[PDB]
């Protein structure tokens, strides 16, 4: 939870969302479609909007992945603040620069 | 729907 959670917002409203309003480095967190009760974060870059499934194992949270967080804002917030620990699975590096909403 | 994005570590 924090200025990025949007509970209730779908992924294809999210990209709306972020291909209007938002700019390059603009992001949210919203609930899963795939996995109901778990989050997602969409993010647009580059002149498209990518989408990044959050695991909840039921002990941590992660990017199926990486580093684990007790809770769902210090995964986030993590990865806003380390510069280059967010990267998709090619190696571009993803930014997480303006929490939208 | 929309399409996702795997993370590499």
């Amino acid at each position: 939870m924090r200025r990025w959670f949007h509970p209730n917002i779908t992924g294809v409203e999210a990209e709306n969302l972020l291909l209007t309003r938002g700019v390059d480095g603009s992001f949210l967190a919203r609930p899963s479609k795939s996995n109901p009760g778990d989050f997602t974060l969409s993010v647009r870059r580059n002149g498209a909007v990518t989408h990044i499934k959050i695991q909840n194992t039921g002990d941590y949270y992660d990017l199926y992945g990486g580093e684990k967080f007790a809770t769902l804002a210090e995964l986030v917030q993590y990865y806003m603040e380390h510069h280059g620990q967010l990267k998709e699975k090619n190696g571009d590096v993803i930014e997480l620069k303006y929490p939208l909403n | 729907s929309v399409l996702y994005t795997a993370v590499q570590p």
